[PDB]
């Protein structure tokens, strides 16, 4: 026996020293070389095996990044800083995170050099200061009013994707839907496509049949076959509760010892189901859908009075109803009043796709919901094309909320990079020589569009260095499918600010946070 | 034989065909009719059958010998039947049948 | 150099435990192979003559008999081809009731005639084009080979003589005395209307006094007891229902509510008093037999016993259903009295010992009634199983006889006579499908080459002798059974005759099978699953 | 499955169409391996030994022999590129390249369900006309000392540095002048190659003598 | 690998390797499906893990039913699969197509192409064989003969050449049956039964309804000429109360009387069907039959057939629309206002018995807006082919009904895109001119796959069939028996427009976006 | 849909233990930090001090 006296328990490691920043920056550097591939119009795809069987086509960083498993803490803090820029912004995900890959790698060359980690952060977070400065000196407003340069703008956007085929339709489609989806109530502005704008996908037909409806859509049809398919103008009554009979909430026992009595509770049973309907006819409505069940018996009721009804939706899709025809769902439908009766759909059409039926409400007047329908040739294109339309709302969004816009395509980066450098030529602490870094490394973004475009890395970026030492060259980028410098006032490539901001806080206080970083302990428990 | 990568039958079944199958059904039934010999005539002896319980069953009746062995062989359980049917039927020859078939057999 | 890899692409993407089969030599040889195998161990059953198998199955359960359905469906074949050859017999079976060792020694001949054609340069589709012709040839022909034609179904000797031949090839030794039973069995069926149902034929297995003390009783035969203590009536009149024997509750929930000592007191006696009332309304119709689906009480049993009424319990409803139709009766979902027309007659009811099994009787007197039973006699289960198939033989006989009253000669007589036709039309039909028609043509030898085979003679010479005496123009020709020699008889004299709709559907669905077999062109076999049977097989 | 299977079911098969493509599949991953071998714009490929030597190299057949490769394609091209650099001593990589394009070409019609035997026809009459062709446009020369440099000098570039060739040229060709007795087959033997691991690469020379 | 230091556990190609990967499973892919294509395509068999045997040249089905697990195999079985849910034909094509484009895409991509132009040569030659696909098409009135030649062009592909023929004849009288003017066609109203007692020539088509099910009381009558069908959905067992009643009594006879009064609920509903049958029809003529989509238990069973009427429970609940529109009456949920007006009528109704199996029969409708196929073979696997052959002949009935336009087969319509893209290639910049010769190869495989699969060969075949195209600007096919060329109009061989526009459409995006991958990874644990 | 095969040609005839790098990001790369590993682990040792 005598089993050995431990301080710490076992299997616990713990590391220190120069090795665990070299460990953490090149963890950051290999999580950014595995996407560095993946920037650009000239962009390839890459496939994702899910450990469930499925395949995810994208080209989107961020469902890359989040498909794959890592065990290096670092890679992790990387995963999670590209979807918080998912989540944040919409797009920019393998931008953001080719920056901090950068950004720490620029890093490591000073701290081998006996600098402290806490002058290189304090040196970062005066560049991610006069980084913002910048991007808000070199900003353009733009008037939401004009379509064109909206759609542009979201062109701009999605040139990147598989989407750009078909860009204009793509562009269109999520132009409208964010309008409509936006809305106001008591003084509070409201953009919700998360819940509003919903995208459904049907396998088969072809992508240029996609479009966005003036209504919702839902895979349901008629608990009735004699209800009608096809109404014309529907009063809508929405309702969240079961048209059925269950019991109480409290024990109750009947006891019965007449012969009567049980004839008499089923006969009052159907009576109630009587009363329940007759509560819901004296509205007047054309169509009733439910979240819960409803009874064959109520439904003879309502067919009774010609009323379709609709028997299980989703709560999600109720309140999306509820937006686009103008109802209010209620529950008890005595206290059912006429303002909660849903007039301004233009049509109800339940119609069979493929071999499915679909209740369509489109044709409403003033939506403010909307569904997005996708047919395309399977399901990862569809869901890639999904994707592509989510970054495409998102990016509509960030411009609606904030209209400002920057140059793209590099241009952004030479332009804050070469103001960084003429205000570091005034510095004369030790701190400038990583300022001056991390300023240089900021021109990631123009050299891994070279590289994918196929062209010559070094002489490209030193005309376009050049080219950005001049006066009015705030807006020269690079083209990232034919590899030569361009001003974007013409090409047109533009992106919203807010994406850029984003894109340089997270990456700069990712290297920050990184940087922060020594002796790594694992392998305690909860 | 060979060895037909998609075997007929399911794999592992027996299969005896000819004369030789016969001859073996004959010695089986012999076997059987053995076993209860004995237990023939005013002269007869009683077996003692011993189950996996440890319960002792002492009978000069054939029937109830052949019932309490454990007979698996195709063909011999017809001697085993006859007796059972002999027993049901009539009550007594439970022995002369077995010891006539196996008789015929030989 | 020492490993040869998979080829690229299909190769590799195959599962660990999936087969591949494509082309000829791997995929179409091989199933006529295991198709040939299949025919060759059913073959040895063929005929009159045919030996007995005892195949054991994965439950050790002895099966002794020269039935090929039953021995295929004991087998556990695994072979996909021989999957369908199986699946054909089966239908036959299930669509006739005999013929099922005929389609399978047809499919097999096919098959090893279509290898032999494929092997000489025929291709598939060709060798399936033949076959189709000549099958469609001899169902052309066949109508013109009827000799003779039932031309009656309700007299015994007529019935017992055509159904002899049908159960001849099974308990070959003593067939007569099979087909007399059959016949009285079949003739109390079959009404003056002309709908004949097989399902109306009950067989009552009952071990000790040999096959050779079989009867038929016109009723119903049950192994179980009398729950009362009357035995035997003379006049029953049998009430059915469905509903236990035993006074009615509530189906929501049952609560005696007592809230008195005298309730306490008179619940119970008056339970037995309502009891003995509905007893004593049931006795005074007249009804002396009692039979119920359900469970009897005490005090029911009690009243019935002091009434005189004897009590007879079904479990299972498809015997209440049949006892009846025998009787007449109707089944009272209530415990009401019957009125006069649900109660049902019969001429004689009683307990019995038939050998060792304890049985009651629901025997009537006239030669008629809707359900007859045959109780077998015999020294063996298995031997009492192989009897009951041959009944059901007879009956599904009898009853394509109802369907179908023309005959064909047996014996090999209508084989022979096909393929001679086949040969002449084969001979005169240009292009390459003449050697298809050949083929097909004799793929009808097999079956009296198999009959000659298992009688013990030479197949040539039987055959060759059938071609003399066809070709003289003697049609009701075939083998001779009861000979040491190869030799021919005429059967129209000897009785020996096959249903036409038998021959017919077992051609057809023969023909069917090996076209489909040969239609196969590439095999993709998944790994096989350890799990406990489909869930569609429950 | 086959034949061979039923009779030894411990087999390995590849039949019809199998055969061919698992061929062309070798050949084809042999040429993509040595495509970067071929020209003096070649690439350097460092190949390490299960005892841990390390070997830099260009050389077509030096590659095919340190590839671990268990093919039986790959043997067979192994040995004809062999048998090419045991009596002509260069042209391995092309050889393996030539082999690998043949196939593929092949291939590319045999898809297309033409018959292999046509194709090898065609190569038959192809190889002629083109044994023919080089026969008519060889450049017959009296060799001086320039000449042989030039050739030195396309070898040597294409198998190390550019001054290491340079350098190795004149030791090659002053060598082989040095031995050449006239009007008489050359015997490489009678020329000693010595290594000794104390300068640089380019102080190697030729010594009119014996070490 | 930069992810196999993060993830060792983790499988990755990566550049030239993905592209091989990708084509050497779509090649595969093809090699399997090449002897599906055309009517002298091979019966494929398909044995399970549990020993089921399926007999298909489908596509789809073959997709489905090899053992494979290759990532580009499920890319391109998922494609197919949509293209069987929207269309209902082409899979073969789809995957032939697919694999054609990748391989020629790949001839130009090994020597030093880079598969973006490839991508944009692609998109341009799509754009111009949609074109060339729209000025080609033939418009015509879907009268019955064209229907038929669709029927048989699908059917013979799909089965026997004789059954092909009859399922011709029962697909088009069905869809002819059911097809209402100007109207969505609802393929729910062909219902698809299938008996396995007689020979496969036995299917045919029964104007009205076949259910798998019989009545369950042995007194009701077997066969009904004149029947009075009542469509309910309305329970007729025992019900118990919701709120947990149960019973209380002091005595037998209170007991009795309970039980007596705890039917009464069922009772007036059996009773109110009682009386209507009887205003109804007051002699025994006429005849009643009750299908109904819940229980009936005994007790109502013995009461409805003491007055002569027939039963039948737990129908299946499209049953409830089908009788609707074939018999003629009305769906209830309830008998609290039943009239003489809510029956349909039916000319006979009779049982047939099967086995353990029994059916029942409604034929003799007046106008049956619903009708039925009856599948009958001696297999479950001929079965199973007949359904599948059916479903595509249904499919493409009503894909040739749907839009007035029909394309000309055989692969004629190929040849003339093919050619039409080689004339339009000059138009194209670039190098993309590379991607349109490959997409006008690719499209040749049809004809090329259906003269290898009729025996002869690819090469002689196609430039006899090209040659007569470039010489008399007809629409030439494949001749199947002679391999000449041959007007595919003029013959009979008809395909679908919608077949065309999505495997054009499906097959290029799918070889576009396959084209485009460059890793392959699996690094999810 | 689970599993990455092999690459077809030069990856597949691999041997068993045997390694193949190819490129500059898993070639030189990996050279050039094994080589400047080296040197670290050597560095602390240069000069006087
Ligand atoms: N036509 C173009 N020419 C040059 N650069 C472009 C073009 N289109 C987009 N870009 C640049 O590519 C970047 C978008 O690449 P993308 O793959 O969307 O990365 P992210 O997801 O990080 O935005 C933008 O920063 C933009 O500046
Ligand atoms: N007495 C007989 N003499 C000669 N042949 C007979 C006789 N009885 C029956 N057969 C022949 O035996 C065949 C019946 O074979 P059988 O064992 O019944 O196979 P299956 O049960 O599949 O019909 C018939 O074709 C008939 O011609
Ligand atoms: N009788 C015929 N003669 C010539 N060509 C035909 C004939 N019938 C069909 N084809 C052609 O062969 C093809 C058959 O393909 P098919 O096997 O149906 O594949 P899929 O089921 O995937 O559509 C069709 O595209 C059609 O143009
Ligand atoms: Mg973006
Ligand atoms: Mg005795
Ligand atoms: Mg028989
Ligand atoms: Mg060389
Ligand atoms: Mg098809």
């Amino acid at each position: 026996g005598h089993r050995p006296v431990l301080v710490l328990s076992q299997n616990t490691k713990r590391e220190s020293g120069r090795k665990v920043q070299s460990g953490n920056i090149n963890a950051a550097k290999t999580i950014a070389d595995i996407i560095r591939t993946c920037l650009g119009p000239k962009s390839m795809m890459k496939m994702l095996l899910d450990p469930m069987g499925g395949i995810v086509m994208t080209n989107d960083g961020n469902a890359i990044l989040r498909e794959i498993q890592v065990q290096h803490p670092a890679a992790k803090s990387m995963i999670e800083i590209s979807r918080t820029q998912d989540e944040e912004v919409g797009d920019g995900t393998t931008s953001v995170i080719i920056l901090a890959g950068e950004m720490l790698s620029v890093a490591e060359h000073f701290l081998e050099q006996q600098m402290h980690p806490t002058v290189v952060i304090s040196a970062y977070r005066k560049a991610l200061d006069d980084m913002i400065s910048t991007l808000k000196k070199i900003s353009i407003p733009v008037d939401i009013s004009d379509s064109d340069m909206m759609l542009n703008i979201i062109n701009s956007s999605i040139t990147t994707k598989a989407i750009s085929r078909w860009s204009s339709l793509a562009c269109n489609i999520a132009l409208d839907a964010v309008k409509m989806v936006q809305f106001e109530e008591n003084g509070r502005k409201e953009i919700d496509i998360k819940k509003y704008a919903r995208v459904e996908k049907i396998p088969g037909g072809i992508i240029e049949d996609s479009c966005v409806l003036r209504g919702v859509m839902i895979n349901k049809d008629v608990t009735h076959p004699r209800m009608r398919r096809y109404i014309k103008n529907p009063r809508i009554v929405l309702l969240d509760s079961s048209l059925e009979y269950k019991k109480g909430e409290s024990q109750t026992d009947i006891e019965i010892t007449r012969e009567e009595d049980f004839t008499r509770i089923l006969q009052m049973e159907e009576e109630y189901i009587q009363q329940l309907c007759e509560d819901i006819i004296q509205l007047k409505p054309d169509v009733v859908i439910t979240e819960k069940g409803i009874s064959d018996l109520a439904q003879h009721y309502l067919m009774r009075a010609n009323i379709t009804a609709i028997r299980r939706v989703r709560k999600t899709d109720n309140n999306r109803i509820a937006r686009a025809c103008g109802a209010r769902i209620v529950s008890r439908p005595e206290e059912l009043r006429e303002d909660d009766v849903g007039t301004g759909a233009g049509l109800l059409e339940i119609k069979k796709i493929g071999d499915e039926y679909f209740t369509f409400i489109t044709d409403c007047k003033d939506p403010k919901a909307c569904t997005i329908l996708l047919r395309g040739a399977s399901k990862e294109i569809l869901s890639e094309v999904e994707r592509n339309l989510q970054d495409a709302m998102q990016v509509c969004r960030n411009v609606l909320l904030d209209p400002q816009l920057v140059p793209g395509g590099g241009a952004s980066e030479m332009a804050v990079a070469h103001a960084l450098t003429e205000k570091s030529k005034a510095m004369t602490g030790v701190e400038q020589w990583p300022y001056r870094a991390v300023a240089q490394a900021l021109e990631v973004i123009p050299r891994t569009l070279i590289q994918n475009c196929g062209a010559s890395t070094i002489r490209l970026l030193t005309s376009l260095r050049a080219k950005h030492t001049q006066e009015n060259c705030e807006t020269w980028g690079v083209n990232g499918e034919t590899g030569t410098l361009v001003d974007m006032k013409e090409l047109g490539i533009w992106e919203p600010l807010a994406v850029k901001l984003q894109t340089y806080k997270t990456a700069v206080e990712t290297a920050v946070l990184l940087l922060r970083i020594d002796d790594i302990v694992s392998g305690h428990k909860k | 034989m060979m060895p037909t990568p998609v075997i007929l039958l399911k794999e592992g079944t027996d299969s005896s065909q000819g004369i030789p199958q016969l001859v073996s059904n004959i010695s089986a039934c012999q076997v059987i009719a053995e076993a209860v010999r004995t237990t023939l005539g005013p002269r007869g002896m009683d077996k003692l059958i011993v189950d996996g319980r440890g319960k002792a069953t002492i009978s000069n009746d054939g029937a109830t010998i052949l019932k309490l062995l454990d007979v698996v062989h195709p063909a011999a359980k017809t001697l085993v039947d006859i007796a059972k049917s002999q027993d049901a039927e009539v009550g007594d020859g439970t022995t002369s049948v077995t010891l006539l078939a196996a008789e015929f057999l030989k | 150099a020492l490993h040869v890899p998979k080829a690229p692409g299909f190769a590799q993407m195959l599962k660990e435990g999936a087969k591949h089969f494509s082309g000829l030599e791997e995929a179409v040889y091989r199933n006529i192979q295991a198709c040939k195998e299949l025919a060759q161990t059913t073959r040895t059953a063929y005929g009159p003559n045919g030996m007995n198998k005892m195949v054991i199955n994965h439950l050790e359960k002895l099966f002794v008999t020269n039935d090929a359905a039953t021995i295929l469906r004991e087998l556990e074949v695994q072979h996909p081809a021989a999957k369908m050859i199986v699946m054909a017999s089966h239908m036959q079976e299930q669509e006739v009731g005999d013929g099922t060792n005929f389609v399978l020694v047809f499919a097999g001949a096919l098959l090893e005639l279509a290898e032999e054609l494929l092997r000489i340069g025929l291709s598939v589709s060709e060798v399936i084009e033949g076959y189709e012709i000549a099958c469609r040839k001899a169902h052309e022909i066949l109508p013109n080979l009827v000799c003779c034609s039932a031309k009656n179904l309700r007299d015994i000797d007529e019935v017992s003589s055509l159904l002899r031949t049908s159960i001849m090839s099974k308990q070959y030794g003593n067939e007569v005395f099979l087909a007399k039973l059959i016949a009285q069995a079949c003739v109390s069926i079959f009404p003056d209307s002309g709908h004949f149902n097989v399902d109306n034929i009950r067989v009552c297995k009952i071990l000790g006094s040999g096959i050779s003390s079989s009867s038929v009783l016109h009723g119903m035969v049950f192994k179980k007891e009398t729950e009362g203590d009357v035995t035997s009536v003379k006049d029953a009149k049998i009430a059915v229902y469905s509903c236990p024997f035993d006074g009615m509750i509530t189906e929501t929930k049952g609560t005696v509510l007592i809230k008195t000592a005298e309730e306490l007191m008179n619940f119970s006696k008056g339970e037995e008093n309502l009891m003995d009332a509905q007893v004593k309304a049931i006795a005074d119709t007249g009804a002396n037999v009692v039979v119920t689906g359900g469970k009897v009480a005490d005090m029911a049993l009690h009243y019935a016993n002091k009434y005189n009424i004897m009590l007879v319990r079904l479990n299972s409803k498809w015997d209440l259903r049949r006892l009846c139709k025998t009787v007449g009766a109707t089944a009272l979902p209530r415990l009401t009295p019957p009125v006069l027309e649900e109660m049902g007659h019969c001429d004689s009811v009683y307990l019995s010992e038939v050998g060792d099994t304890q049985v009651v009787v629901f025997k009537h007197e006239k030669e008629d009634g809707a359900i007859s039973t045959i109780v077998l006699r015999g020294s063996t289960d298995n031997l009492m199983d192989d009897i009951e198939r041959a009944v059901d033989d007879g009956v599904n006989t009898f009853k394509v006889l109802t369907r179908d009253k023309r005959l064909v000669p047996g014996g090999g007589a209508t084989e022979i006579e096909l393929a001679k036709q086949i040969t002449s039309y084969g001979e005169t039909c240009p292009g390459l499908e003449q050697y298809a028609i050949k083929k097909f043509a004799e793929a009808f030898e097999a079956i009296p080459r198999a009959l000659a085979e298992n009688s013990g003679v030479k197949a040539n010479e039987v055959i060759s002798k059938l071609y003399a005496v066809h070709q003289e123009g003697n049609k009701n020709v075939g083998l001779d059974i009861e000979a040491e020699v190869p030799a021919v008889k005429d059967m129209l004299e000897a009785g020996i005759l096959d249903t036409y709709l038998g021959k017919y559907w077992a051609i057809k669905l023969a023909t069917n099978a090996a076209v489909t077999v040969l239609r196969v062109d590439q095999i993709i076999m998944a790994k096989p699953a350890g799990g406990p049977k489909p869930p569609s097989g429950k | 499955m086959a034949a061979v299977k039923t009779l030894n079911p411990k087999a390995e098969v590849a039949r019809a169409q199998a055969a061919l493509a698992v061929n062309i599949s070798a050949a084809r991953g042999l040429q993509d391996v040595l495509r970067t071998n071929l020209g003096p714009k070649g690439t350097m490929k460092m190949l390490v030994s299960g005892a841990g030597d390390i070997k830099l190299t260009k050389d077509g057949n030096v590659l095919l022999h340190e590839m671990q490769i268990q093919h039986p394609t790959a043997s067979l091209i192994a040995k004809v590129a062999t048998a090419q650099d045991d009596i002509t001593g260069d042209g391995t990589t092309s050889n393996v390249l030539i082999i690998g394009e043949l196939l593929k070409q092949a291939d590319l019609y045999i898809s297309e369900g033409l018959h292999p035997r046509i194709i090898t026809e065609g190569f038959e009459a192809a190889k002629e006309k083109a044994l023919q062709f080089l026969e008519e446009v060889k450049v017959s020369r009296e060799m001086d000392r320039e000449t042989l440099i030039d050739v030195a000098r396309t070898s040597l570039r294409t198998k190390v540095h550019a001054e290491l060739a340079d350098v190795l040229t004149e030791a090659v060709v002053d060598s082989i002048l040095a031995i050449k007795k006239q009007d008489e087959p050359i015997d490489l033997f009678m020329i000693e190659i010595m290594e000794m691991k104390h300068k640089s690469e380019t102080d190697t020379s030729l010594i009119r003598g014996l070490v | 690998a930069a992810v196999k230091t993060l993830n060792p556990k983790a499988e990755v190609a990566r550049a030239q390797a993905a592209l091989a990967v990708n084509i050497s499973a779509a090649r595969g892919l093809q090699d399997v499906l090449r002897t599906n294509l055309g009517p002298k395509g091979t019966m494929k068999m398909l044995v399970s893990g549990a020993g089921d045997i399926k007999l298909t040249k489908d596509g789809n089905v073959l997709l489905h039913e090899m053992q494979i697990q290759h990532p580009t195999a499920s890319l391109i079985a998922k494609v197919a699969t949509a293209q069987d849910d929207i269309t209902g034909d082409g899979t073969t094509s789809n995957v032939l197509i697919i694999g054609e484009l990748l391989k020629q895409a790949d001839l130009y991509i090994s020597e030093g192409l880079h598969p973006r132009i490839i991508t944009e040569g692609f998109e341009a030659a799509k754009e111009k064989a949609l074109q060339f696909l729209e000025e080609v098409k033939v418009s015509r009135e879907m009268d019955r003969e064209t229907l038929i030649d669709v029927a048989r062009t699908s059917l013979r592909t799909k089965v026997h050449a004789e059954l092909a023929d009859v399922l011709t004849e029962a697909v088009v009288d069905s869809i002819l049956a059911i097809k209402k003017q100007d109207e969505p066609i609802d393929l729910f109203m062909i219902e698809i039964m299938e008996m396995k007692h007689k020979s496969e020539t036995d299917t045919s088509l029964i104007r009205g309804l076949v259910l798998d099910h019989g009545a369950r009381h042995p007194d009701m009558k077997k066969r009904v000429e004149d029947a009075y069908i009542l469509t309910c959905n309305v329970s007729l067992e025992y019900e118990k109360t919701e709120v947990n009643s149960g019973f209380f009594y002091k005595s037998a006879e209170e007991r009795e009387k309970l039980v007596k009064a705890e039917r009464k609920f069922i009772e007036d509903r059996v009773k109110k069907i009682i009386e209507l049958k009887r205003k109804v029809c007051g002699d025994s003529d006429k005849g009643f039959v009750v299908i109904n989509q819940k229980g009936i238990d005994p007790f109502s069973l013995d009461a409805l057939s003491k007055e002569g009427i027939v039963a039948l429970r737990r129908a299946k609940r499209r049953n409830m629309e089908r009788l609707t529109l074939a018999c003629g009456g009305v769906a209830l949920n309830s008998f609290d206002d039943l009239s003489p007006d809510c029956l349909g009528h039916a000319g006979l109704v009779y049982e047939y018995t099967l086995g353990e199996e029994k059916f029942t029969f409604i034929e003799k409708c007046n106008n049956p807006r619903s009708v039925t196929l009856l599948i009958k073979g001696p297999n479950k696997h001929t079965l199973t082919q007949i359904k599948d052959a059916v479903r595509d002949g249904l499919r493409a009935v009503k894909n040739a009904i749907d839009d007035g336009c029909v394309v000309p087969g055989a692969g004629a319509v190929e040849v003339a895109m093919a050619e039409a893209l080689i004339k339009h290639k000059p138009s194209v910049k670039g190098r993309a001119q590379l991607g349109v010769q490959a997409f006008a190869d690719a499209l040749l495989i049809i004809p090329k796959v259906l003269a290898q699969n009729s025996g002869f060969d690819l090469q002689e075949t196609l430039v006899k069939i090209q040659a007569e195209h470039s010489e008399s600007g007809q629409l030439v096919g494949v001749d199947l028996n002679t391999g000449e060329p041959m007007v595919a109009a003029e013959v009979g061989v008809w395909d679908n427009y919608c077949v065309k526009k999505q495997l054009l459409h499906s097959c290029t995006v799918i070889a576009t976006n396959i084209l485009l991958v460059d890793e392959i990874m699996r690094a999810g644990m």
